[PDB]
């Protein structure tokens, strides 16, 4: 799967 | 040139009551060794709409004395075995305070269903394995 993150940048 | 470590969490006295539980927990540290300190981050519902019927598993960079590393996620249950396990395709850049994970881990729905064994006398039991690119 695609990992994503709290944070923008 | 990989460095691969990890680190078991285990959850006491789990509760789906965010007043009770807190809208986000954190792990104690873990590294390979190592300077680089790592650790969990968990919550426990989605803080999101997409994600509020699930919960929430980062893997989150402590301190950094930046760096690139893989990560996979599962469940032991109550055999200790490997569940629902969610690992990264690549390898994605971490600086100081900075996570990477699943915003829908799994399904909050999931882990109330005693027929999984995911949630033994309430404790959830978190499996992280960490590869870091040299
Ligand atoms: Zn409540
Ligand atoms: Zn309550
Ligand atoms: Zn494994």
């Amino acid at each position: 799967a695609s990992a994503d993150s709290t944070t923008e940048g | 040139k990989v460095v691969k470590f990890s680190y078991m969490w285990t959850i006491n006295n789990f509760s789906f009551c965010r007043e009770e539980m807190g809208e986000v927990i954190k792990s104690s540290t873990f590294s390979s060794g190592d300077k680089l300190k790592w650790c969990l981050r968990v919550n426990p519902k989605g803080l999101d709409e997409e994600s509020k019927d699930y919960l929430s598993l980062y893997l989150l960079l402590v301190s950094c004395p930046e760096v690139r590393a893989k990560f996979k996620f599962s469940i032991l249950n109550a055999k200790g075995e490997e569940t629902k396990a969610m690992e990264s395709q690549r390898a994605y850049r971490f600086v100081q305070g900075k996570d990477w994970g699943f915003k829908k881990f799994i399904r909050r729905g999931f882990l109330l269903d005693e027929a999984n064994g995911l949630l033994p006398d309430d404790k959830l039991t978190l499996f992280c394995e960490v590869s870091v690119v040299q």
